[PDB]
C-alpha cells in the first residue's frame, strides 16, 4: 500500500457501514482478522469513507508540451506511485492501437520521431511491449519486467 | 416514535421522551438535532421551535436512554416518518438530556360558562390565573379562542 | 407607562454575555469552539478547519494567540444545533461573523467532528 485515503477521496459510497475503528498490525491475513469495535458498530457518516492507493496500480498518459493529457505525445506508465516512459522497441500497430483506443482517443495511430523538449526526463519503466489481439488495455500486454 | 415534553411549567416546554413502542426514554444533547425538534413541535402542535437546551435543563430522567440518532430532513409530520440511524449504547449520561421550547406558551381557558364553547376569559402568567381586560377584545381573537 | 425625571439610580444599565466561548478545557483559553444565534447554543464543523480560522476565534475571545487548531471533538462533544461549517477565516477578521462560510444553515456535520482550539494563557 502506498496511500491511505479518507474523507471520501475516491466518493461518497451507498450502504451500511460494517466496519469503524479498524486497529491492525499489518501481519494480518485477512480485514475482519483486525480488532475492531464490532459488526455494523459505529458512529461514523459516508462522507468519510476508506479508501486505498496500492503498490501494482498502473494508469496511462500522453504527455505533451502544451496539456498534460493529450492525443499525442509522449508515453508515460504510472507503476509505484512513479511515473515512466516505455521504450520503443518491438512497437507494433497492435500495441499503438491499444494505447489510442485505451485512452479514448481513436481506434489506430502512429509513432512519431521525439520531439523537441522533453520534460524531467523519467526514467524508463518498461520495454519490449507486445500486445496481441483482443485487449483493450495495455496491462493485459505480455511485455519485459 | 411518540414524543412527549415533561417537567415543563409552561405548556410548550419539558424534557423530549420518546416511546420505542411501548417505552419511553430519554435523548441525547448530541443525538438531537434543529431539524428533529422542529417535527417534535409540530407533531406535538405546539409551534415553532424556540430554543434548544441541553445539560439537563428541566431535571434529569429515570430510565433508559435512545441511543439513535434521528435524520430528519425538517418537513416531516411525525417522528415515525424520520429516517434514523442507529448508534452503539454509553454515549451520554442522564445529566445529558435534552430539552425543548416551542412558541405556543399561552395558557387560556374558559371558566363559569356552562357549555364549554362559551365562559369568561381568562388567560396564566407568572404562575397565577387571571382575567382579561376589555380594550382590545374584538371578534378576531374571540375566533381564534 | 409614564414620562417621569428620574435619578441615575433607577436607570437600567445590562452588560451581555459574549456570543462565542470556549468550554471543556482544563485552560480559560483552550476548549471546544462554541457560538450563540437564534436562541441557541451550538457548534462549529471542523471542514476546512485550520490555524487562521483558530486566530481569529482566540483574538475574539480575547486571549493570547492560537497555537493549535484540533479537529474531530478532541475535548469533547458538543450540544445544540452546529451553526457553521466550512469556515474559511483569513486570519485578521474580527469576529467568525465576518469570515465567510455555510451560515446558519443545514449542515451534514455531525457532533463527533467539533471543531476545538488551544490559545496561549
Ligand atoms: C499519496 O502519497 C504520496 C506520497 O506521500 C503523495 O505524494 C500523494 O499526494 C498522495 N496521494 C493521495 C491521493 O493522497
Ligand atoms: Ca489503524
Ligand atoms: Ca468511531
Ligand atoms: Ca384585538
Ligand atoms: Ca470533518
Ligand atoms: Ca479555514
Amino acid at each position: 500500500a502506498i496511500n491511505a485515503t479518507g474523507s471520501a477521496h475516491f466518493g461518497e459510497g451507498t450502504g451500511p457501514i460494517w466496519l469503524d475503528e479498524m486497529k491492525c498490525n499489518g501481519k494480518e491475513s485477512r480485514i475482519w482478522q483486525c480488532h475492531s469495535h464490532g459488526w455494523g458498530q459505529q458512529n461514523c457518516r459516508h462522507k468519510e469513507d476508506a479508501g486505498v492507493i496500492c503498490s501494482e496500480f498502473m494508469s496511462l498518459r500522453l504527455t505533451s508540451e502544451a496539456s498534460r493529457e493529450a492525443c499525442a505525445g509522449r508515453l508515460e506508465v504510472f507503476y509505484n506511485g512513479a511515473w515512466g516512459t516505455v521504450g520503443k522497441s518491438s512497437m507494433s500497430e497492435t500495441t499503438v492501437g491499444v494505447v489510442c483506443r485505451q485512452l479514448g482517443c481513436a481506434d489506430k495511430g502512429k509513432i512519431n520521431p521525439a520531439s523537441l523538449d522533453k520534460a524531467m526526463s523519467i526514467p524508463m519503466w518498461v520495454d519490449n511491449v507486445q500486445c496481441p489481439k483482443g485487449p483493450d488495455t495495455l496491462w493485459q500486454c505480455p511485455s519485459s519486467p | 416514535r411518540e414524543p412527549r415534553l415533561v417537567g415543563g411549567d409552561i405548556p410548550c416546554s419539558g424534557r423530549v421522551e420518546v416511546k420505542h413502542g411501548d417505552t419511553w426514554g430519554s435523548i441525547c444533547d448530541s443525538d438531537f438535532s434543529l431539524e428533529a425538534a422542529s417535527v417534535l413541535c409540530r407533531e406535538l402542535q405546539c409551534g415553532t421551535v424556540v430554543s434548544i437546551l441541553g445539560g439537563a435543563h428541566f431535571g434529569e430522567g429515570n430510565g433508559q436512554i435512545w441511543a439513535e440518532e434521528f435524520q430528519c430532513e425538517g418537513h416531516e409530520s411525525h417522528l415515525s416518518l424520520c429516517p434514523v440511524a442507529p448508534r452503539p449504547e454509553g454515549t451520554c449520561s442522564h445529566s445529558r438530556d435534552v430539552g425543548v421550547v416551542c412558541s405556543r406558551y399561552t395558557e387560556i381557558r374558559l371558566v363559569n360558562g356552562k357549555t364549554p364553547c362559551e365562559g369568561r376569559v381568562e388567560l396564566k402568567t407568572l404562575g397565577a390565573w387571571g382575567s382579561l381586560c376589555n380594550s382590545h377584545w374584538d371578534i378576531e381573537d374571540a375566533h381564534v379562542l | 407607562w409614564e414620562k417621569r425625571l428620574a435619578s441615575p439610580s433607577e436607570e437600567t444599565w445590562i452588560t451581555c454575555d459574549n456570543k462565542i466561548r470556549l468550554q471543556e478545557g482544563p485552560t480559560s483559553c483552550s476548549g471546544r469552539v462554541e457560538i450563540w444565534h437564534g436562541g441557541s447554543w451550538g457548534t462549529v464543523c471542523d471542514d476546512s478547519w485550520d490555524l487562521d480560522d483558530a486566530q481569529v476565534v482566540c483574538q475574539q475571545l480575547g486571549c493570547g494567540p492560537a497555537l493549535k487548531a484540533f479537529k474531530e471533538a478532541e475535548f469533547g462533544q458538543g450540544t445544540g444545533p452546529i451553526w457553521l461549517n466550512e469556515v474559511k477565516c483569513k486570519g485578521n477578521e474580527s469576529s467568525l461573523w465576518d469570515c465567510p462560510a455555510r451560515r446558519w444553515g443545514h449542515s451534514e456535520c455531525g457532533h463527533k467532528e467539533d471543531a476545538a482550539v488551544n490559545c496561549t494563557d
